[PDB]
């Protein structure tokens, strides 16, 4: 939800003074470090 | 079986009170003597195993695994026992029931077949390579054992200083007498990383007289999660070795 | 999660995720704008 | 030698056996009550009761012989008498807001009945 608070410069002043799911990152066949393909990501 | 627990009071009131002195199993074999005070396992402070030659009358034999719901949770004293629920004993939890099959109510039945998960290989968020889980799992559930070579303290101490010079540790403290090496040979979990508050933790195992070490889930896990555990080093070591913690300042 | 903070609740420092952008792009762009600027 | 020791990963060494396991006070008592209230067997061993009655009767006359049926007549009569005494004695103990009985309850129990005082 958008916060849409006010515009006071104290917003940044006090500040200075991502709902991932699934299998996001790339993977690897854990036998030779070869890049892993989703086609076989189970039987492997 | 309460007299074995009464023996266990003697077992605890003199030798097991430290609860850290753990030693390699040995066959307490008594050519003529009974299972005396100088019994090899007694001085080792453990059961007369069935592989030993303390005969069936021996009260230091572990009674049995009689958990009729399942050997997997607090009231199961075999679950409190460091050991996988013996197939010969937990007829109450399907320990030997369909040892070829993969479905049973008990959970302390992993190493006996190898109910392994499907790992992942990739770089990690925290440091270098990493290991990840494929499918959701629940808290207090098995994760594949930390398999590895078994070596002695001194060689590892000889290796560790060299290992630490390159900052290497494929070593888990096995017991007061030995240590598991995972440098060249190793499991699939060997390439995971560390958290102070990870989703999973390691539990010390006694797999049929073998000191072993698996992993169990601290919290809920769904798909695509990292896999960490507390390496439990010194604080100076931890900053030296595992300093990265992956968190910011909320308050 | 109700107590979710801003889109920065990750860490203080972590390994480099690598920069996919390239350098041969840069210099090629450099003369491209050079021949673009003069015209 | 082992001047220094390497740093290794570690987990709790905890490996201890089951706690003690003992029925609570009072519980087994109620077990006893069912077992015996749902029962009939005379509760004094015969030889100790035989030796008691023979010696006490020898005060009044010597050379007494007893029909074996006559002795158990004393036993069954006495056990009925005490059990009757103990039930009413408990009532007085319950009256005093006391779970257990005390010796002073019986003299009250016998006195109210009237044969003693
Ligand atoms: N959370 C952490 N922060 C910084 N270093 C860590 C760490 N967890 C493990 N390490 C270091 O990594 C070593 C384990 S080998 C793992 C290296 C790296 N994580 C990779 O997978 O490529 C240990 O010696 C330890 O010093």
């Amino acid at each position: 939800r958008p916060k849409r608070t006010k515009a006071s410069m104290s917003e940044f002043l006090e500040s200075e003074d991502t709902y991932s799911s699934g299998h996001n990152r790339l993977y690897f066949h854990s036998d030779t470090c070869l890049p892993l393909r989703p086609q076989e990501m189970e039987v492997d | 079986h309460r007299l074995w627990a009464a023996h266990c009071r003697k077992i605890q009131l003199k030798k097991d009170g430290s609860s850290n002195h753990v030693y390699n199993y040995q066959p307490c074999d008594h050519p003529r003597q009974p299972c005396d005070s100088s019994c090899p396992c007694v001085i080792a402070q453990n059961f007369c195993e069935k592989f030993c030659q303390c005969s069936s009358e021996c009260q230091n034999r572990f009674p049995g695994c009689r958990c009729k719901a399942q050997c997997n949770t607090k009231q199961c004293p075999c679950y409190l026992a460091v050991r996988e629920c013996d197939p010969d004993l937990c007829l109450t939890c399907g320990a030997a029931d369909h040892w070829d099959s993969k479905n049973v109510s008990c959970k302390n039945c992993s190493i006996q077949r190898g109910s392994k998960k499907h790992l992942l290989l990739a770089p990690s968020d925290v440091a270098g390579w990493g290991i990840f889980i494929k499918d959701p799992v629940q808290k207090n559930e098995f994760i594949s054992e930390y398999c590895g070579e078994i070596i002695s303290q001194d060689e590892a101490d000889r290796r560790g200083k060299v290992y630490d010079k390159y900052m290497c540790s494929f070593l888990f403290n096995l017991n007061n007498d030995f240590v598991v090496d995972a440098t060249r040979k190793g499991n699939k979990i060997r390439f995971a990383n560390h958290s102070v508050n990870p989703n999973c933790y390691a539990k010390v195992m006694m797999v049929n007289g073998d000191h072993r070490i698996g992993i169990f889930a601290k919290r809920a896990i769904q798909t695509g999660e990292e896999l960490f555990f507390d390496y439990r080093y010194s604080q100076a070591d931890a900053l030296k070795y595992v300093g990265i913690e992956r968190e910011m300042e909320i308050p | 999660n109700k107590r979710r903070k801003l889109k920065n609740k990750r860490r203080r420092s972590l390994p480099r995720p690598h920069d996919f952008f390239d350098a041969q792009t840069l210099d090629a762009i450099r003369h491209r704008a050079i021949c673009f600027n003069l015209s | 030698q082992l001047a220094t020791k390497a740093a290794r990963k570690s987990a709790p060494a905890t490996g201890g056996v089951k706690k003690p396991h003992r029925y609570r006070p009072g519980t087994v008592a109620l077990r006893e009550i069912r077992r015996y209230q749902k029962s009939t067997e005379l509760l004094i061993r015969k030889l100790p009761f035989q030796r008691l009655v023979r010696e006490i009767a020898q005060d009044f006359k010597t050379d007494l012989r007893f029909q074996s049926s006559a002795v158990m007549a004393l036993q069954e009569a006495s056990e009925a008498y005490l059990v009757a005494l103990f039930e009413d004695t408990n009532l007085c103990a319950i009256h005093a807001k006391r779970v257990t009985i005390m010796p002073k309850d019986i003299q009250l129990a016998r006195r109210i009945r009237g044969e003693r005082a």
